[PDB]
């Protein structure tokens, strides 16, 4: 079968690209994102445990297996799951095929698919492998659809201006046309005959032909602008909107820029989808009637021209996959490279104690010549391309001009039919070469168009709950926890059997050790995270069957990392509140005690925050406005009698030690302590 | 030829 | 006589900005990197305190007012900085230069000259007006040195590059002025008269021609890429070389980003240094062939080409500063909108606890519109460029072909001659529109020369250090403190007026809050800041006349904040000594049992470690074996004072030595 | 030499800011 090899379309995907490289070479495709949603992919990387449950939701019979170095060489299962390590970092997961006495070349998600013969593959091999194997529950099928069939949708919409770009550009391609032939008119009848009078004439008109066809680009190119910038606009708001009705998994497994950075994917999308479209359905047109055209000058010509074009396909063609590979390799430098100079800038204070100056240089002046020698090997590249189609083209117009004069001598062909055949060539070599070079730009935007869109596949936060209702009035009752267990990801339990009881009141567990987990229930409360093995009991019958509307409406938490938006602090006091005055806010922070604070700003409630300036008690005051039934505070009053407080801490201090206290260390509670 | 043990095989960390 | 507008190279030198504008105003010129530090500019920004301190160290007499709404009516002074606050978000200083009837000229440093009516002026004014006057003893003078010749100082050591360059693009430019009279030749000698084997011979010739052109246009272009990179890496070299021996004000008053940033002006620096001094070099020359050819063929013929370079010239140099203006604009639209992303994707827990997904989607709607108007703007720019020099070429070649068709007519001139100038119309035209396109080069080239020289003209920290003396010996014992005070800058004092002994060899210790500043004391200690009045001694020979080399070998600091560099451990525990190892480390991981720590990673590698961890420092410190030694959480040594370990909270340590308090309030 | 009115301190010019 084909090596099949997927790619990675982030920097931290190499389980979930490898996962999904078995499946299609065992005949099953689906969709990254849900892939590395499956095994768990955290913004550190993959743990084997994690492909190991992945593959066994899939239907693989997958194992964990230690191997040596003379186990390479056995008659194990030949596709399978390799741990490398590249120079001087951390693993990375690969694949092994066939391993027919060299190591074969391996689907390395990172850098297409390498050879890594058997005599340096074993030097970064651990016995990390993997022995995946088609079971029972093994489905064949394609899961994942055809996403550039799905964008160009936002075609439909302005499809009166494709059609008017269409036109403009044929009525242009016409008039140009029609202009090429002023040679064939100059050097035939206007010079041969030494007509003075129609020369005046006929360069008039020439002209104002021209100054139509130059109207006409204008025209062409402000449509062509405003359509792919609404193209641009559509996919960037669609791409967020759903973004942010995603739920918290896919927020913190991925980084801000990872996920941001799909923002400049949706300008490739958009060159695929307007560019493209329109340089085919253009040039293809373009194209044929200036090859019908050459072909009735003369047929010979019109071959060599052909010849011409033939070749400067070949060479972009043979030249496209070694510009990509020295592309990709000075970026990985250039990475690394500044990644020591920030790293060198920041820690100044340690280099200057130890007086390291001399290493820090040398190391950076090695990082700086490894960048410029594989800038040098791309220039390379791109200057034997260069030469290469400039040798082809100069010995094509030389070879045209050699056989249309041989042509002429032998009165097959008139001498201004050879100029306007030149004339004429600018309007076969330019569509030919414009439709060659898509290759490049559709590749990019396929490779975009999925990276963007795995995500509007997933499932947002509020298609994933099950039947709501039945209880209206908001919760203020007794709260219980049954046997609840939360893994946050698939890295190790850190929520071991929890059950507890908190019967209104005011005073629950402030301390249960210096990290042991006190938030992450607090979120698992307010229901950011859906707990595993048990259930929640605020005794609204199951919480998991209550609206988020409201479940988000009354429970409030203030913690250490407050964070605080860019913006007056009006509205971020009032985040979301389109039914809040100016009293309201006042009153607030009055019951705050931050009024002082907020009347300390020169613009007092209007003036602008710069997310940095206390900034605390801010969190308090906006909990504190959002008017809650459960009122959950970290470390850091009016609030009616049956309204729970948490009052988390760090120190064992028993501030108040107004009712009941838990903890829970590092499994269960096991602690009265009311 | 040994099955990784829980602690252990979770240590097998991957990409980055 | 000229309002005089200084650009700022960051993007917080708006108060150095102003205050170089002033005195260059004034007939003072001075590099705003020696500026930027006497007024204290900081990652926030600079004060007015700042700007009235370095205006006096200037010999500027400086006052600050809160001018009323009322009093503006008047001439307080005619080069005046303001504040003024930027769309409603930002600070920014500016200088208010002619205050006239509903118009004002204000130098911002971001945009430049700008007009601003006077009720339109006062909706952003909140209350600035820093007045300068000429003091008793202020001294003109261009005490700034030109930059684009002192990186052109580079292309010396390479003379046998940029020759073997110049003769390949003579000859190349030769060989394609020769090939290009084939057409003439091809319908003026040949197809006339019908000379089939003259034909071929003269074609073959041609043909080799141009692929002896086509040679030396290989073998040239390496060598330029060898140029850039041998500029490109001397000068990146050079200034991180130079950076690293600023002193630490220097890093702590500018953003990493700041001093990363200045890598990518060595690009634009080596482009204008070598293509544009190469661009001149060859195409002047080129130009001058062409011209001279194109007015050998026919007078008019030439006369109308110039006419249209002149004009695509013209065209080109009107369209410059919109087309800069909008750039700038888009660039600063991308940068709000990228970083509203970040902050709505970072704080996501706030925006789902407080339903606030549709406002914030609504919010970042109205920022991608207004993205899209400067680029819009950017491409309506580009689209009249475009038409319009399209426009002049097309009308152009076409009223050159019909003056040629007509001369044709006439006596004078034929037709081989109209093809051979129209083919030798790409030796004329490409070097003056190469010569008249280096122009932006050129410039943001001398804005990088000048973003680079800055920094490497400014004095390194053993440049300011003082004399040394005969105090080899190792420091330790009674560690004084006189009077001192210190400052972050031009901020508020965070020392003032302490006095203490640290006895020699006992566990003295200090104690108070976050806002204490017991790190400013280390950091005093280690010589990283000097202090501002005072002096700091160790039983005589006090810190200020040693050398660097035994305050950073014999006074190794250890705190919270550890910075593991991505490296070799080996390396990493043993830093910079660059001597005998990979045994003594073993003793530091005894002794500070830091052994068993990293005898756990299942490598025993360099455990690169993808950049708690205070043991690592910890060890670190170990191989200094240093005389005085500060924790800041975190024994044994010797004899020698080897503990000044802070304390934040209370009884975190009770009994071991006297406690200091903040202030020195008591021992 | 004033001519303008209500002269400012450094304790009063410390909290007046330009920055970013
Ligand atoms: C949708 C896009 C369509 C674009 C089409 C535009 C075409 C406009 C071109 C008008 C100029 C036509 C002149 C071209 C003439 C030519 O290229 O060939 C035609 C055959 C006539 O023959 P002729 O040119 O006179 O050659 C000598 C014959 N004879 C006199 C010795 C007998
Ligand atoms: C919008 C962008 C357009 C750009 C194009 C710029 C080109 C503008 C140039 C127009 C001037 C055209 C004048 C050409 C004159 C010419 O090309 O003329 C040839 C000389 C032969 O004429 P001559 O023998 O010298 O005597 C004849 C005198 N007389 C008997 C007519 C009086
Ligand atoms: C929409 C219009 C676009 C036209 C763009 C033209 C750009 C401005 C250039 C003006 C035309 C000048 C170039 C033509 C040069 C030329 O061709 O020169 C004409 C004058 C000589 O006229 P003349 O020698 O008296 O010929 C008389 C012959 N006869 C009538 C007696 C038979
Ligand atoms: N961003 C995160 N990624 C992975 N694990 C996390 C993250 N945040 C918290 N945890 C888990 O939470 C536990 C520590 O919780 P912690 O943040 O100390 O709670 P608290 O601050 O209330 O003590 C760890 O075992 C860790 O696995
Ligand atoms: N990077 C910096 N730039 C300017 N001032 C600083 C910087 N870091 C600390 N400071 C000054 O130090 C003081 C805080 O000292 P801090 O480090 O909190 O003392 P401690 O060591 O007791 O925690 C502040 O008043 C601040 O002005």
């Amino acid at each position: 079968k084909k090596y099949v090899s997927v790619r990675q379309y982030d920097l931290t995907d190499s389980g979930a690209a490898v996962l999904s490289s078995i499946a299609q070479y065992y005949g099953l495709k689906m969709s990254l994102a849900k892939i590395r949603e499956m095994t768990g992919t955290d913004t550190q990387g993959t743990n084997a445990y994690g492909l190991i449950h992945a593959a066994k939701q899939l239907g693989f019979s997958a194992k964990g297996v230690k191997a040596s170095k003379e186990d390479l060489l056995k008659d194990f299962r030949l596709p399978a799951i390799a741990n490398v390590i590249v120079d001087n970092r951390l693993a990375h997961f690969v694949v092994i095929y066939s391993i027919k006495n060299r190591i074969i070349t391996v689907a390395d998600p990172g850098k297409g698919i390498v050879r890594y013969s058997m005599d340096d593959f074993f030097s970064i091999w651990t016995g990390g492998l993997v022995l995946l194997e088609p079971g029972e529950a093994f489905q064949k099928g394609d899961y994942t659809q055809n996403m550039m069939v799905k964008f160009a949708g936002f075609l439909k919409p302005l499809k009166k201006t494709v059609l008017a770009i269409f036109l403009a550009s044929l009525l242009y391609t016409a008039l140009g046309i029609a202009g090429s032939f002023y040679i064939k008119f100059l050097f035939d009848d206007l010079i041969k005959f030494e007509k003075l009078n129609d020369l005046h004439i006929i360069s008039a008109g020439f002209a104002v032909i021209f100054l139509l066809q130059i109207f006409l680009n204008y025209y062409r190119s402000i449509l062509v602008t405003k359509l792919g910038m609404s193209i641009d606009k559509s996919i960037m708001m669609e791409y967020y909107s759903h973004v942010l009705k995603l739920p918290m998994n896919f927020f913190n497994s991925r980084k801000v820029g990872e996920i941001i950075s799909r923002f400049m994917d949706a300008s490739k999308i958009r060159q695929a989808i307007s560019g493209a479209t329109l340089t085919i359905m253009i040039d293809t047109i373009m194209a044929v009637i200036g090859g019908i055209l050459l072909y009735i000058q003369n047929s010979s010509l019109f071959f060599i021209s052909f010849i011409i074009i033939l070749l400067y396909g070949i060479i972009v063609t043979v030249f496209n996959k070694p510009i990509q590979n020295a592309n990709r390799q000075i970026m990985e430098d250039n990475a690394k490279l500044t990644s020591a100079l920030v790293e060198s800038v920041k820690g100044i204070e340690t280099i200057k104690s130890f007086g390291a100056e001399e290493q820090t240089e040398k190391s950076t002046r090695d990082k700086i010549e490894t960048v410029m020698k594989s800038s040098f090997k791309e220039g390379m590249l791109y200057i034997n391309l260069s030469s290469l189609t400039g040798i082809v083209a100069g010995l094509g117009g030389i070879v045209i001009l050699w056989a249309g004069a041989y042509n002429v001598i032998k009165g097959n062909m008139s001498g201004g039919q050879l100029l306007a055949f030149n004339a004429l060539l600018a309007y076969f070599l330019t569509p030919v070469k414009n439709l060659i070079d898509l290759q490049p730009l559709i590749q990019t935007a396929v490779v975009a168009s999925n990276r963007l869109g795995e995500i509007l596949e997933l499932a947002t936060e509020k298609e994933l709950r099950e039947d709501s209702d039945d209880f209206v009035i908001s919760l203020k009752g007794d709260i219980e926890f049954r046997n609840v267990d939360f893994r946050y990801g698939l890295r190790k339990p850190v929520l071991k059997n929890i059950n507890l009881t908190i019967p209104k009141g005011k005073t629950v567990a402030i301390v249960g050790e210096s990290g042991s987990g006190k938030t992450t229930l607090a979120k698992l409360l307010m229901n950011f995270y859906s707990p595993e093995k048990g259930d929640i009991l605020i005794n609204g019958h199951s919480i998991k069957n209550i609206s988020l509307e409201l479940i988000r409406k009354k429970i409030a938490f203030v913690s250490q990392d407050v964070f605080i938006f860019s913006g007056t602090v009006k509205e971020n006091l009032a985040l979301g509140n389109e039914n809040v005055d100016m009293d309201e806010i006042i009153k607030a922070a009055k019951m705050a005690n931050a009024h002082d604070f907020i009347e300390k700003l020169p613009l007092k409630y209007d003036t602008f925050l710069n997310e940095s300036g206390q900034k605390q008690r801010l969190a308090i005051a906006r909990a504190l406005l959002k008017k809650p039934d459960i009122l959950i505070l970290d470390e850091a009053y009016g609030l009616e009698d049956d309204v729970t407080v948490i009052i988390i801490a760090h120190r064992l201090s028993t501030i108040v030690n107004a009712d009941k206290i838990y903890l829970l260390k590092d499994g269960e509670i096991v602690e009265s302590g009311s | 030829g040994r099955e990784l043990t829980d602690e252990e095989l979770m240590e097998m960390t991957g990409g980055s």
